[PDB]
């Protein structure tokens, strides 16, 4: 079962919140809950749908994170004439995903961005 | 070896900045189509750094532009390369229909066709061919 | 158990949709169904047999002459042949107005069974499979 | 370079105006008096100069060069990670021609019939 102010589906317990942060600070408030939680993941269809529900009230059209951060390390950058990729010199930025209170589509934002968002546990 | 008219001698290879807009893929394939096979540059120091900036900034028709593709491409077959979630668990589900790839490299006039940035592969514009001549 | 419109066969669930999109956008659109989804893997003749019939009983596909299933071309290269008949290796080509066939689709003209190699880019029907 | 060859950078060429399917083209370049092979393109100045030589005899007509069954060797496999055990593809085989006026690589099955170019190293 969930507390106050949280609501249930298969397990787990959810609350969105409102005030904007960027995606690290998100992730930290969540993590800073009673129970310790993470901004909210997603493992089916019918859970993102459920997760727009809770948003759709108060969240609105507002960017919500969820939680993956910096999408774009990772994929195995490479030169594409074989070249050793040793010497770097990438734009210090990074990307994380949200998505929009109304609708369950992901999208790319950068981390430093203010979104609202949805913390997650299981009960 | 000998860079061929058109194109600019930079330590052992040759150089072209090339205003056609063309996707990155299109501009890999283009530059393969080029003397010997060329392909988008790779930049593998400060000095091919500031050469590759330096030539772009010496082509007159590249003024407008805002991104140049050069050689860098994702090779993990993901759409999105986080495989886990914070809170752990793997990623399985993923609603990416809205989104277009950004798994290329380009250089930018924001910041000076220096610092490398990811952006999105379909999307057409001005590139840079490396060739060693042979 | 399937869910509402998948079809079973042998512990997974199939749904064919009609909706035409490249290859990427296709499996993009699997990855967002159920659990997370992907293009038919064809693992035997009677997933062949079953994913065939699966496209034949959807009435909006009747127009279809391709579809989309999940096999993917790993070489980097736009055409795969790395040495030329006379044993050099390949370095200048030329392949600036040909596109490449790097995806594997399902084809009318052979009743959607045997595997063709096609235009990744071009938008077809196309059919997820997935574990419940 | 041999009566009826043609001379560039060490290597010498001769177009053939007889449709032949890749496989029989490649052998019978392998079956001249100097073995040879169909065409290779190693810089577009090569392949410039080889429209050149096809251009007044073979035109228009398609020209084989020498790559084969180019959809082979792509390491294919499932989107999903399934192991490709089970095989159920189309027998079609694909190789590259050119336009005898143009540089442009065409994929053909390679079951039709062409013209062709062929080439050894002097």
């Amino acid at each position: 079962d969930c507390p106050s102010g949280w609501s249930s589906y298969e397990g787990h317990c959810y609350k969105p919140f409102n005030e904007p942060k960027n995606w690290a600070d998100a992730e930290r408030f969540c993590k800073l809950q009673p129970k310790h939680s993470h901004l909210v993941s997603f493992q089916s269809a019918e859970e993102a749908d459920f997760v727009v529900k809770l948003t759709r009230p108060r969240l609105k059209a507002n960017l919500v994170w969820m939680g993956l951060s910096n999408i774009w390390h990772g994929c195995n950058w490479q030169w594409s004439d074989g070249a050793r990729l040793n010497y770097k010199d990438w734009q210090e930025q990074s990307e994380c995903l949200a998505f929009r209170g109304v609708h369950t589509e992901w999208l790319n934002m950068d981390c430093s961005s203010t979104c609202s968002f949805v913390c997650k546990f299981k009960a | 070896e000998d860079c061929d008219f058109g194109w600019s001698p930079y330590d052992q290879h040759c150089y072209q900045a090339f205003n056609e807009q063309k996707t990155w893929d299109e501009a890999e394939k283009f530059c393969r189509a080029q003397e010997n096979g060329a392909h988008l540059a790779s930049i593998e120091s400060n000095g091919e750094a500031d050469f590759v900036s330096w030539l772009i900034s010496q082509k007159d028709e590249l003024a407008d532009e805002d991104y140049v593709w050069i050689g860098l491409r994702a090779q993990n077959k993901e759409q999105q390369c986080s495989s886990e979630w914070s809170d752990g668990s793997s990623v399985s589900y993923e609603n990416l229909i809205d989104l277009h790839t950004k798994k290329c490299g380009a250089l930018e006039k924001l910041t000076g066709f220096r610092k490398w940035v990811n952006y999105y592969c379909e999307q057409m514009h001005a590139f840079v061919c490396k060739l060693l001549p042979y």
